[PDB]
């Protein structure tokens, strides 16, 4: 009953990997938006 | 990035800067010295000649030739979001939990606007705090301001943490039967020590209550202006949540005495004449502005409930702080040093405690139909037993009648089982069952304050309840 | 009881008088520092 | 129009330069424009006390002085409305801004869009003086009379015909160019002029037997009540508002806590006027302030309410004014005084607290209006000191100028005795002046019956030690008779149910009949005791039930019941022998 | 038993923070690589004119040694003094007429001032 | 700077029965000792300096008499360190600033002492810091503000006095040093309010920060009843966290005995209200027994002779034995009372003298003395009945 | 003033008990007066003339009709003379200050003339430091045979122990001898009240080789018994006197005898042995079981002697 946390740890790792892999595909658009907004 | 370098005077917490008329009154500024350290401050007074800034921290290392002052924000504002739940802040919105800073959906001025009196509605429903002495005899109603009057060595922090991690709503008792309305807890700490900070962090982490709580923690060595700003930020977050996402919010203020002392220090630093007992003359207005932000609003499903906590300086109820707090709020919960010394926890004293909105939060469609009669009968019986216990010392036990002995035994069992619940989480039904079991010790005809129907329906149970949860 | 009440009211009057004297002295020092900073020109 | 710029900002105090010529107590717009008040003038510099928060202001922003002191708008449209401390309608503020009161909002006290049925009562070429009646406007069953401002004289040049108009329409134009509208403004700190103030020789019927008999208040008098928790003050005030002589009721909150004010705001609209089928709010004006509202509004709410009451009585009606808590107003006054660094007098209060209380309370009275008609203001202001101590300076100052004091007690309410006015502590000073009116309109012996009842109650209260030490059964026949007569009095004359259909209101005739019945029964019982009859036999007579049910008898059917009970009282003793 | 949800939430928050930090790093690199672009002289022209017009009157104008060739023309046009200072980078500093007030228009300061505001917009757009 | 702050788990043994038992202070906590002049603050602080279990002791003589410093300097070298056995002065750092020394140096002395304590903590030791009086520091701040012509807050003190006191007191605690070791600082500061008024702002400011409070009483000092600690006016917030250590190192049922003693004292204090009204003789037998037990506890357990060669130091086990004896005697006495034995007969039982003299028994003879006293207590009631 | 003169007249060390050698050095008295009246000054002069102490006394007289600002410098000059004598010529100095209340009045006048921030009741905030600069000038220095002893005298306004002057003086000095008005009204002289009095350096000069070995325990037992008698006095004032237990009567009688004999001694000179004998005779009024603060050896050696046997 002491090993319950391992499955939640691996699920959290999978969720973090999914989030980072989803976000990596759209970095350039956000960077371009920030550059467009900052520059006068 | 505007920069002002015409500083001509530094003394204590105040510094004067020249040719800075663009600074709005009450704005937030930061002072940068020669070594590059950046420390903040607030504009106190601005005129055509110079502006006056009160420094948050100490003024060691400042000089009139190398320091500079820049503007940060025109008006003190905080960025709020629905994802603040589960985070800790230092009292000025800076995270201290090591997690990334939140993304603010919108920024709001912490000095919130007063509620329109014609927009409020009558509080109607209760909050199950899990403590029998509070749930039964001093019921807390959604939208009430019910402070806790504590002492010097009394365990106010333990009670605050227990209420925070035990409080919940009971929609099934009202007939809805669904947990449609979310529940959230906002915790504000002012002038706490390191030990109290560690205790609060451990208590919130160990039970999972952090997932529904927002903590604003202000240490004792932090700048006093942060202590001033902490309750306003906490109440701003609470109001935003309740009145924009239909949340039920319970706000706990750890120590209003520290807030009053900080307010006195700030007032004295600005060279103002104090009022009664050396306290600022506008203390009543400030406390009212803090307290009156809680309530329920017509057309909104959310609510805000406040439980201020203050330590009476010399156990005096005539001190300005508790006097004004009771003059603004709608009751109080009194902690007794005698009960604490007798090993009873939580040491809540029913006799001087009072709730002015209890009659609205109980009835037949909510809690149970016998709540008020049981509560008042318990109050009267406990008062009678306590009074008899004083006379039994001098006149002896044998000189008492049978009713006096029954009352004495009832009072002793009440103190042993009802108040001294330890760390248990008693629901309202369990507390009512314990109360009825205690009342069953008295004779059938001695319950003058209860209708015969409730007596017939509930009388006769024996004491087998507290033993079910050691 | 009446003796205790009389003692209580006497003590209260003494404390109030001391508070009023302190307030007056504070106002006096504020007025005089204002006078000095005004006449220094 | 005096205009200046901000020179210096420090807290709620704003210093403005270039304000030469500004009058001493004008109202100013500070900022882009927050409402302020000039409190000091020095050269080209004026000191302004801003009512609201000053955060965000900057040096150099405009300052405009309106050129007039604090004033209220008097005219049609005030009834059935709710206002803050400085006469801002809360309903339209909620409509405009939502659930919060945003700073810098501006609204008009009287609605400028509503149309009223004008009805002139003056003709061209007629001389008009201050206080004369110009026309008539219906308002919720009242005849609202348009009055000339008190400081206006002239003769009428033209008058508009009857029709629909707004309050801004110049209905009457004088020959000097003056235009008279349906409303006018009056400073709240100046009492409205009167022709003459009359003596207090008429009673203010409250509808409660204890207040109407034992501790009366004259029409135009002043009364004060405590406000302890659990004593049922709110229901007493509501019953007073429902069953009073006043045609118009003005209610002032002046800084009460939020939930109590919410209860008051949600209870009055559900009350029903006894004289008709409509709600009581059609002849009620509400002034509400929470403890977190600006202090200036809380301080000026009392004056605003009393000025509105003065206007309504100047129209020729009877007005009852209820100040909910003068202690909160005193606290606000203390805070404002401390803002000016004034020397405190006693327990932090300013030295002029008594003067301000007297100035507020002395606006009450029955006067001959400038129009020659009679009007009055009755003030019932409650004091709720922290801790209930009567040595607190506000209570001492109040008790030196009021004419009556109705001490509400929580102990009586604990034993389910209502309306729970303690008769031992209460007193009144209007009995001697009202005695001729009682003789004329009630009965020639009414003062004697009242004194007899008071003496019986005093004797009953004098025996409380023995009945507590040894119990009632250890007394003699006379002592037991006194105790039982006092109990009958308490349970049948002083007690009154406000929620009962017929027992809610009691006229003077019914109270006189009940007192006479009680006194006659006491005389018969004492005679029977003198004739050797046992006390237990007396305490079991059936006419006691008829006496007990007297207060539940209808007003029109009362005389027959009273005659039958009077006959039965003499029959029960003499016939049994 | 429910702590796994809290750990999942913390992991998601850490991932979001890492993504925001990566966006910050990319924007920082793009800004610091600006002086190698043909738009760089126009950007410093805009910064110089904005700094000179923010102050009603500037006693002197401070520019980076590499920036002064692209702004000397309007430095002479506006009639303000030009002074060189190696420490300044990606911007210009204008000193007030009285010498007590100075304004800084470096791109780093602008990024610091605007990122806290555009964080919500970029978070909404990215996810 | 330090790496991390730790939770206090071990107690700070001061060698005094009342402080070690009723109002314990943990290693890394803070305590305050307010009282009027002549109550015994300086003697108590010297007793802690002599008998505490800290590795290094730093004593700050802020604005007090010089004769105290002379006494410390003369007497400490001739004493022995309880830990290592060497001279006691070898573990003491003394900072002296007498009354007639310049006023502005008191703040400097306080800061120097606390900084030296922090450094010795950084070295990995356990340091106990004792300030002679922070009231003199407050008075020095008031004098400096008066020279500065500031606006006083209350009683002439500058506004920032509370902030400075909080900053000074927050330096204490048990930490993990930057070098990876573990150390702690324990701060005990005495307060001397003018006229003995406990509402003085310095005392109120201190009361809201320290975790333990040891209030002194003038009436007990007048009776020459030392340490003269007001039981009713004192408290401690470290009791709950130190329970496992007490269970492990002293006895399994030590908290129960302490709770029983506290409950008995509370009941005696409650009965004193009736005693002062109707006299002691108007009570029943049980109430008289409770009063007598309270008197025995006050005179034989709480009391301690600081100038006695044996009573000056008292270990935890000795106090545990004494309180166990007192509780056993109370139980037997109430059992006998239930059997109709007169209260006057019980008060003359010879075991009371043994209980009273048990305080003077040396640390070596106590283990057998406790057994003999327990056997005598059992015999005086069970065998007699 | 009478107590001060008696102390100055009768003071002497006891080298025989300490075994320090019969040096027998007379005391040198430095007398400083501040705002003293003619009556008190004449009394002091007459006493010193009678005792022949003017041949070895230095007087600094500031009469009540002298300017009030001169009181600032008088104690400093007196203490400078005392320090010079003691630490440069091995003298033994007994310094008497007539009234510190007048000095505090002058200090408050100067502070109010300069508009200092006051302490309590208008006194300047630096009064503690100013008084410390005067009191802390006495003591003994290592390597020198001299000594400076200070006996300040001050009158508490309205007998208030919480007044700033006596409060600060107690916070600075090493104890105090407090006089009781009730004892004075009962004819007891000297009216020294033992319970509020205190001597901080008491235990440094009493013990085995100094005075007698039973000194400290007898003192503690006397204090305890007197406190018990005082409490029983309140008990008697509250309830009937006939309800007292015999132990209460014994304590009450002990308190009365203590007040009448130990305190009220008149103008006579008592050696330490006589005082200890009287104390033991008074303690003999209680049973041996009640002497819990005295070791059994001293009780066996000394208990039992009769009070009436001392004089008769
Ligand atoms: N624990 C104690 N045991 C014995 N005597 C004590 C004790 N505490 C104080 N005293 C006595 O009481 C006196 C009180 O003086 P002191 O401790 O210096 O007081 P304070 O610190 O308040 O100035 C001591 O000089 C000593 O004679
Ligand atoms: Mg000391």
């Amino acid at each position: 009953t002491e090993a319950l946390l391992a499955r939640y740890r691996e699920r959290a790792e999978a969720e973090a990997k999914a989030v980072r892999e989803k976000a990596m595909a759209r970095l350039d658009e956000a960077v371009a938006l920030v550059l467009k907004e900052v520059l006068p | 990035k505007k920069e002002y370098t015409g500083i001509t005077y530094i003394s204590g917490p105040l510094l004067f800067v020249e040719n800075a008329k663009d600074l709005a009154y009450g704005a937030i500024v930061d002072i940068k010295d020669g070594t590059g350290r950046v420390r903040g401050g607030q504009v106190i007074e601005v005129s055509e000649e110079y502006a006056v800034i009160q420094v948050f921290e100490e003024t060691t290392g400042l000089d009139l030739a190398t320091t500079s002052v820049s503007l940060v924000e025109d008006v003190a504002r905080l960025g709020v979001s629905k994802e603040m739940l589960g985070r800790r802040f230092n009292g000025i919105g800076k995270p201290i939990d090591g997690l990334p800073p939140i993304t603010p959906e919108k920024r709001l001025p912490i000095t919130g606007l007063p509620l329109n009196p014609v927009a409020r509605r009558k509080p109607e429903q209760f909050i199950q705090t899990g403590i029998s002495t509070i749930d039964v005899m001093n019921t807390l109603v959604r939208g009430q301001k019910l402070p806790i009057f504590s002492g010097s060595g009394l365990p106010a922090n333990e009670i605050a943490a227990q209420i925070a991690r035990q409080a919940t709503v009971r929609p099934d008792l009202s007939g809805e039967g669904e947990k449609e309305e979310p529940f959230a807890v906002v915790f504000a700490a002012m002038g706490i020590t390191q030990r109290e900070l560690s205790y609060f962090i451990q208590e919130f982490e160990r039970t999972g209550a952090l997932s529904r709580s927002v903590l604003f923690l202000n240490k004792a060595d932090d700048p006093t202006i942060e202590r001033i700003l902490t309750p306003r930020m906490a109440l701003t977050v609470a109001e935003y949540l309740a009145f924009e996402h239909d949340y039920h919010v319970l706000v706990i203020l750890t120590d209003m005495t520290n807030y009053c002392e900080a307010l006195r220090e700030i007032g004295a630093a600005r060279e103002e004449i104090p009022g009664r007992r050396g306290y600022p003359g506008y203390m009543y207005t400030d406390l009212a502005t803090i307290y009156e932000r809680a309530g329920v609003v017509e057309g909104k499903k959310g609510s805000v409930t406040q439980i201020p906590i203050l330590s009476m300086p010399d156990d005096d109820r005539t001190h300005p702080i508790p006097d004004l707090t009771g003059y603004i709020t709608e009751g109080q919960i009194q902690l007794s040093r005698e009960l604490h010394r007798k090993g009873i926890y939580p040491p809540i004293d029913p006799l001087p405690s009072l709730s002015r909105l209890m009659n609205n939060g109980v009835g037949k469609g909510k809690t149970r139909e016998d709540h008020k009669q049981v509560s008042d009968q318990l109050y009267s019986a406990y008062a009678n037993g306590v009074d008899i216990r004083k006379l039994v010392a001098i006149i002896g036990e044998d000189a008492l009648t049978e009713n006096d002995r029954r009352y004495l035994q009832f009072a002793d069992a009440f103190e042993r089982f009802f108040i001294n619940q330890g760390q248990q989480n008693r629901s309202i039904e369990e507390s009512l069952q314990i109360a009825w079991a205690l009342l069953s010790m008295l004779p059938q005809g001695e319950l003058k304050r209860i209708s015969k129907d409730h007596i017939g329906k509930y009388y006769g149970q024996k004491l087998e309840e507290i033993w079910g949860a050691p | 009881i009446p003796g205790i009440r009389a003692q209580i009211r006497f003590i209260q009057q003494v404390l109030e008088q001391r508070e009023r004297e302190d307030t007056f002295r504070l106002k006096r020092i504020k007025g005089k520092i204002e006078a000095r900073e005004a006449e220094e020109e | 129009m005096i205009q200046g710029v901000i020179q210096k900002i420090a807290g709620p105090a704003v210093i403005a330069k270039g304000m030469l010529g500004a009058r001493m107590y004008d109202i100013c717009k500070v900022g882009e424009g927050l409402v302020g008040e000039i409190i000091r003038l020095d050269g080209d510099t004026a000191f302004v006390q801003v009512y609201e928060d000053t955060s965000g202001l900057k040096v150099g922003e405009p300052v405009v002085s309106t050129g007039l002191p604090l004033a209220v708008e008097l005219g049609p449209g005030m009834l059935n409305g709710i206002y803050d401390g400085i006469q801002r309608p809360l309903e339209r503020i909620r409509e405009k801004t939502g659930i919060y009161i945003t700073r810098g909002v501006v609204v008009h006290a009287l609605d400028r869009e509503k149309k009223w049925a004008w009805t002139p009562m003056v003709k061209p070429g007629d001389e008009v003086r201050g206080g004369m009646v110009l026309g008539t406007v219906p308002e919720f069953g009242f005849t609202h009379k348009i009055l000339v401002p008190p400081d206006v004289r002239g003769r009428v040049k033209e008058v508009k015909p009857a029709g629909e108009y707004t309050v801004e329409e110049p209905v009457v134009v004088l020959e000097d160019g003056t235009e008279l509208k349906m409303y006018h403004t009056w400073p709240v700190r100046r009492a409205r002029p009167v022709q003459r103030k009359l003596d207090p020789n008429t009673p203010f019927l409250t509808g409660m037997r204890i207040l109407d008999v034992l501790f009366p208040v004259a029409m135009g008098g002043t009364a004060a009540i405590p406000g302890p928790f659990g004593a049922g003050k709110s229901v007493t005030q509501q019953s007073l508002a429902k069953w009073s002589n006043a045609d118009v009721v003005v209610y002032v909150g002046c800084g009460e806590r939020g939930n109590e004010m919410t209860d008051v705001l949600v209870e009055f609209p559900e009350l029903t006027d006894p004289k008709t089928g409509g709600p009581l709010m059609h002849r009620t004006v509400l002034i509400a302030n929470t403890s977190n509202m600006p202090v200036a509004a809380r301080e000026a709410s009392i004056y605003v309410g009393v000025t509105i009451a003065e206007y309504f009585r100047d129209q020729g009606f009877s007005v009852a004014l209820m100040a909910d808590s003068t202690s909160r107003w005193a606290e606000a006054l203390r805070e404002i005084s401390s803002r000016l660094e004034e020397m405190p007098a006693e327990e932090g209060y300013p030295p002029y607290l008594a003067a301000r209380l007297a100035a507020f309370y002395e606006r009450a009275g029955k006067v001959i209006t400038l129009g020659g008609e009679e009007g009055a203001v009755t003030i019932v202001g409650a004091v709720s000191p922290p801790g209930g101590d009567m040595s607190e300076p506000v209570t001492q100052s109040t008790l030196r100028i009021v004419g009556a004091f109705w001490r509400l007690d929580a102990s009586l309410a604990f034993r389910r005795h209502f309306p729970a006015i303690n008769w031992n502590g209460s007193y009144s000073l209007f009995t001697s002046a009202l005695d001729p009116w009682y003789r004329e309109n009630v009965a020639e012996d009414y003062p004697e019956l009242r004194d007899a009842i008071s003496e019986l109650l005093q004797r009953e209260a004098g025996l409380q030690e023995i009945v507590q030490l040894v119990g009632p059964d250890a007394l003699q026949d006379a002592e037991r008779l006194v105790i039982e007569v006092g109990r009958i009095i308490r349970e049948d004359f002083l007690q009154q149910n406000a929620y009962h259909e017929v027992d809610a209101y009691c006229s003077m005739k019914k109270a006189y009949g009940i007192m006479k019945m009680i006194l006659a029964f006491y005389k018969e019982a004492e005679a029977a005791i003198k004739r050797g009859v046992s006390i237990d036999e007396i305490l079991q007579l059936p006419v006691l039930e008829r006496i007990g049910r007297a207060r539940y008898v209808s007003e029109e059917e009362f005389p027959a019941y009273f005659e039958e009970a009077m006959k039965e009282i003499q029959g029960a003793f003499k016939a049994l022998a | 038993e429910s702590a796994g949800e809290l750990l999942v939430a913390t992991a998601r928050t850490q991932a979001r923070g890492e993504v925001l930090e990566e966006v910050r790093r990319r924007v920082r690199e793009a800004l610091e690589a600006l002086p190698q672009k043909p738009e760089w002289p126009e950007v410093v022209r805009k910064l110089a004119l904005e700094a000179l017009e923010a102050l009603p009157g500037a006693k002197a104008l401070v520019a980076n040694p590499e920036d002064l060739p692209h702004l000397e023309a309007l430095a002479r046009e506006r009639g303000v003094e030009l002074q060189a200072e190696p420490a300044l980078r990606l911007g210009v500093r204008a000193v007030g007429a009285e010498g007590k007030t100075q304004v800084e228009n470096s791109l780093l300061a602008r990024l610091d001032r605007a990122w806290d505001a555009l964080s919500s917009k970029v978070a909404q757009a990215l996810w």
